[PDB]
DNA sequence: CCCCCCCCCCCCCCCCCCCCC
């Protein structure tokens, strides 16, 4: 059961300190054992030595190893957000692409997912003060639509060197789902030796549409997809990289031409942030927040220029 | 409870004790069971839990289920009446009919 | 399956058609007087005749093995003392379920349950043979795990006890919505084994 | 503990020879088992069962009138945990029960995590304001904990809870009373529930458990050909959670995923149904369902969200409507059905 | 050597022009 703060008297703490802590509301040794040092310091008449000695005395009476919310928040203040090359998208996402989580973007054809992937693969190598992540990029491609010339164009736009940018990108091609999982294993083995800041799968659901074809193979398809997404989550958690995947759409025939992403509930639950891309006018596109745990739903406009993804011109 | 023989022995003893109590004290004993899934011929059917030998324990067995949106009560087993099926519903006042 | 229904029909027919005493031993609460009255109402319409037939059936409740053994021994002693009399002697004895009182004693690595059930079998055999009576008992059905074949419960030791066995079954679900039951001769000593017939519980009432 | 009883010396010697330790040990076995072990006879074995059963409890008579009248002696029957919104509390007739698992299931973006965070914040309020004056435990299974949204909610709390005076709000240490745990496997989740949760509950540092997505590991580790081990694990987890909740009088909130219906379970005209099957459904007390209609918000412009009561021993099947904003989850007045 | 038992999984997929004062 809980132990009253009066137990601190036997440990060698003055009764005045115990009375002051009781005035502060700390009625249990467990409550004061997890209080932050700054909170104790802000109490009048308590110095750094006094707070340290109180914490040391209370530490050996209360079990440790549980993380509170304040510790979790103060340990995550170093999180990095990578710029997307567009000011409007950065404002919409409030900083850019978050590291350590899974971001998914879906839409019909021509909406501009591969272009965003290329722009991110280039901009992930910028210094942190310029909006980058200062690391390498990894590209897993399941369609054969990887073009280094777009990377060269973006690198020239940002004033970098094309040779180094091309040297700092690892590329692999997947021919079926089993090869996709094996490539993920190889990537997990590879990420230890060097430092990586991004991982791109494009696309994550193209091969599942045809490898498991029919009504009678739905369950195995969803099972395999769930295993793949779990492996992606483990990689992102362990190495603190940003995972970006793309998805396709299907038409709603049961009841303005509406469309929904494929993959069912598995990919919807696995993903953290979801972005909806649709065609605008000319070279301009529209991005909409489809689902996010901390962002209200809104819209923004960007464009696909000759040097990657950027703001709409006029 | 991984030792199923012990479970069956305990269940049989409990059933015998309950029927003895009901007969000796002129009571009515009501027991509620759960439903499980039986997988055969790639088809799933709902059956009462605790095995087949538990079906002999009770004297009268009733089964409740949904058909489409109504609730049905089926007299699955009885030594004095005949198998039937009726309709009931739950109101703010409790167990009712229609 | 309909074991209790068959026993009730037999008891009613013997009590009314032949006018002889019947003793009913119940171990699971499956005996009801309303069903007996309903069965009797389909054979006669005289109220006094029905009451006289009902007065010839004795009901005994036994819920554990020791009570059943005591009841059987008391019946043996009563019949032994009642040799001279002829109007009142019990001719048919029905044990509603021998499995309900032996199942709790079976299990583990012990051997007391086997001895007790063998003692019960010896009591039943003595009652049947020595006193020239008719003894009918009911048993549960089990499926073999290694072979998937339906067999009587209580084990191989119990498999040797009865001199005649009848197996009841439902007719594949369809065509057996009620009353329609499947009868068979699992064991006998005067007929080949395997012959099948047809019964209808609904028409008996 | 077997020597606290009143038995003949021969019986005590026999049961000691059988390596029987406690009353639970002797009540675990059956009559024939004790007959084979102690080498006794039926009457004294029956008397031993008498004594053990009386030792576990007895001589206390409890009636429904006492439960209905003595409110302080039975807080389980009369005390509820508020959800932070008057409309949702009116829908739930006070709030969550203090004994039993409560499920919350729905499709993606329905708003389950927001409700979990709101409950974790509201559990810290005084008794007269719907709280239990204690912290909470949060277990994450699928994603990382959303600390930014929690910070925003803690900052906005004085503007949501209008009834509570500001002076009492100022002294509340919201972030210091919430504990966060991470789990990556079924076995890890079972070990966490078995070991870390009871330690936190016994010391009184928390009076609420949020397992969050309980279906996440089971969807990925068990196929359709391994239903028996999955059922065994689910039964063990449910039994442990129910035992902890009953022992410490703390609610347990579980978040579940849905699957396409594609109706023995009473889900005829519904698109989706809760996952994990009937084995998990047998362990629950109150079942809720949060839903979002994307085909109606296309006309309204604003999202359409409803909270429904699927089943409860004391609540009729009804529903209401709510919205999500910077403050948190708030109910819409005059919408209960 | 002795007797009898367990339980589901999961969404897919657009079609098709009419009509002169
Ligand atoms: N050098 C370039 N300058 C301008 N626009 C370009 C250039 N290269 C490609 N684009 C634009 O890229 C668009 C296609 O976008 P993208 O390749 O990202 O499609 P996607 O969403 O991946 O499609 P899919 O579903 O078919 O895989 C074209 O409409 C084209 O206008
Ligand atoms: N600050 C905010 N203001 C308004 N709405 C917000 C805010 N943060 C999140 N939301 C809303 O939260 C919704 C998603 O809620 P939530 O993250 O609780 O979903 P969920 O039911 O837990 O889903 P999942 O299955 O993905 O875990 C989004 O639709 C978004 O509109
Ligand atoms: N009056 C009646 N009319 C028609 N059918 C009846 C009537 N009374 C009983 N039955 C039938 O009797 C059946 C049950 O038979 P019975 O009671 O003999 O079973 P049993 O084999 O003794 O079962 P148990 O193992 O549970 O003791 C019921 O399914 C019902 O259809
Ligand atoms: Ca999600
Ligand atoms: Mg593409
Ligand atoms: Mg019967
Ligand atoms: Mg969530």
């Amino acid at each position: 059961g809980p132990q009253p703060i009066s137990r601190l008297e036997q440990c060698g703490i003055n009764a005045n300190d115990v009375k002051k802590l009781e005035e502060a509301g700390f009625h249990t040794v467990e409550a004061v054992a997890y209080a932050p040092k700054k909170e104790l310091i802000n109490i009048k008449g308590i110095s750094e030595a006094k707070a340290d000695k109180i914490l040391a005395e209370a530490a050996k009476l209360v079990p440790m190893g549980f993380t509170t919310a304040t510790e979790f928040h103060q340990r995550r203040s170093e999180i990095i957000q990578i710029t997307t090359g567009s000011k409007e998208l950065d404002k919409l996402l409030q900083g850019g692409i978050e590291t350590g989580s899974i971001t998914e973007m879906f839409g019909e054809f021509r909406t501009g997912k591969t272009q965003i992937c290329h722009t991110l693969a280039v901009t992930c190598q910028l210094p942190i003060d310029r909006g980058g992540g200062e690391g390498k990029a990894m590209y897993i491609d399941t369609e054969g639509t990887f073009r280094p010339e777009r990377l060269l164009a973006v690198a020239e736009r940002y004033g970098l060197s094309g040779s180094d940018v091309l040297d700092n990108v690892a590329y692999a091609r997947a021919f079926n789902t089993d090869h996709q999982t094996q490539l993920l294993y190889q990537a997990s083995a590879m990420m230890v030796e060097s430092r990586y800041a991004l991982l791109i799968v494009d696309s994550a659901t193209a091969l599942y549409r045809t490898d498991y074809s029919g009504r009678g193979e739905l369950s195995a398809r969803q099972m395999h997809l769930a295993r793949f997404l779990r492996m992606l989550l483990r990689l992102a958690d362990e190495f603190g990289v940003a995972v970006v995947i793309t998805n396709q759409v299907v038409a709603q025939v049961d009841g303005a031409d509406p469309k929904k992403p494929i993959g069912g509930n598995i990919i919807a639950h696995a993903s953290t942030t979801r972005l909806y891309l649709r065609k605008g006018r000319g070279e301009t596109r529209i991005c909409k927040i489809y689902d996010s745990p901390c962002l209200p739903e809104a819209e923004a406009m960007f464009a696909i220029n000759a040097d990657g993804v950027g703001d709409a011109k006029d | 409870l991984d030792d199923l023989s012990l479970r069956t022995r305990l269940l049989n003893g409990l059933a015998q004790q309950m029927i003895s109590l009901a007969n000796n004290h002129r009571l009515a004993v009501i027991l509620t069971n759960q439903m499980t899934t039986k997988i055969d011929r790639n088809q799933a059917l709902l059956v009462p839990a605790l095995g087949e030998s538990w079906g002999h324990a009770a004297t009268i067995r009733l089964i409740f289920h949904w058909d489409r949106k109504q609730r049905l009560a089926t007299l699955y087993k009885s030594p004095s009446q005949k198998e039937c099926t009726v309709l009931f519903q739950i109101k703010p006042q409790g167990f009712r009919d229609t | 399956s309909g074991k209790t229904q068959v026993c009730l029909c037999m008891a009613a027919n013997v009590a009314h058609g032949l006018q002889q005493n019947v003793l009913y031993v119940d171990s699971n609460g499956g005996l009801t007087a309303s069903r007996l009255l309903q069965l009797l109402q389909a054979k006669t319409q005289d109220e006094e005749e029905q009451a006289e037939a009902l007065r010839r059936i004795q009901v005994v409740h036994a819920f554990d093995i020791f009570q059943m053994l005591d009841v059987l021994q008391e019946l043996r002693g009563t019949v032994a003392q009642q040799v001279t009399g002829s109007s009142g002697t019990v001719k048919v004895v029905v044990v509603d379920s021998v499995t309900a009182v032996v199942s709790p004693l079976l299990g583990g690595q012990q051997r007391e349950g086997l001895a007790l059930m063998m003692q019960l079998a010896r009591e039943l055999k003595t009652l049947a043979r020595d006193l020239g009576m008719a003894v009918v008992v009911t048993n549960h059905i089990t499926r073999d795990r290694d072979s998937g074949r339906l067999k009587p419960a209580l084990g191989r030791s119990w498999s040797f006890v009865p001199s005649t066995r009848i197996l009841l079954d439902t007719i594949e679900g369809a065509g057996a919505s009620g009353g329609r039951r499947m009868a068979c001769l699992a064991k006998s000593s005067r007929q080949p084994t395997g012959f099948q017939e047809m019964v209808d519980i609904g028409t008996w009432g | 503990d077997l020597d606290l009883l009143d038995l003949n010396p021969r019986i005590i010697a026999a049961i000691k020879k059988a390596k029987l330790k406690s009353v639970k040990e002797v009540l675990h076995f059956s009559g024939p088992d004790l007959k084979r072990l102690t080498n006794l006879s039926s009457p004294e074995v029956w008397h031993l069962l008498r004594t053990a059963s009386l030792h576990l409890r007895g001589s206390s008579i409890l009636t429904a009138l006492q439960l209905h009248q003595q409110k302080e002696r039975f807080p389980t029957q009369h005390q509820r945990l508020s959800l932070g919104c008057p409309v949702l509390d009116a829908l739930l007739r006070g709030g969550l029960p203090l004994d039993g698992i409560t499920e919350l299931a729905g499709r993606s973006s329905a708003g389950k995590t927001q409700l979990a965070l709101q409950l974790c914040l509201a559990v810290q309020f005084p008794r007269q304001h719907g709280g239990l004056e204690a912290g909470a435990v949060y277990i994450c299974t699928e994603d990382a904990f959303p600390h930014k949204r929690l910070q925003q909610l803690m900052a906005q709390q004085p503007r949501l809870r209008t009834d509570v005076p500001g002076e009492l709000l100022q002294k509340l240490r919201f972030g210091s009373q919430i504990f966060i745990e991470h789990v990556a496997d079924v076995d890890t989740l079972l070990e966490c529930v078995n070991k870390k949760v009871p330690v936190l509950l016994s010391r009184g540092m928390a009076r609420l458990v949020v397992i969050d997505s309980v279906a996440a590991p089971f969807r990925c580790e068990f196929d359709s050909q391994a239903s028996a081990p999955r059922a065994r694990h689910l039964q063990s987890l449910g039994a442990t959670l129910r035992e902890l909740s009953s022992a410490f009088q703390s609610p347990v909130l579980c978040i579940n995923q849905v699957t396409e219906a594609m109706g023995p379970l009473g889900f005829w005209d519904e698109r989706v149904s809760p996952a994990l099957g009937i084995t998990w459904a047998n362990q629950l007390l109150v079942r809720l369902l949060a839903d979002r209609l994307r085909e109606e918000e296309a006309a309204l412009g604003c999202p359409a969200r409803t909270l429904r009561v699927l089943s409860a021993p004391h609540l009729p099947p009804s529903s209401c409507s709510y919205t999500i904003s910077a403050e948190g989850v708030r109910g819409t007045p005059g919408t209960q059905s």
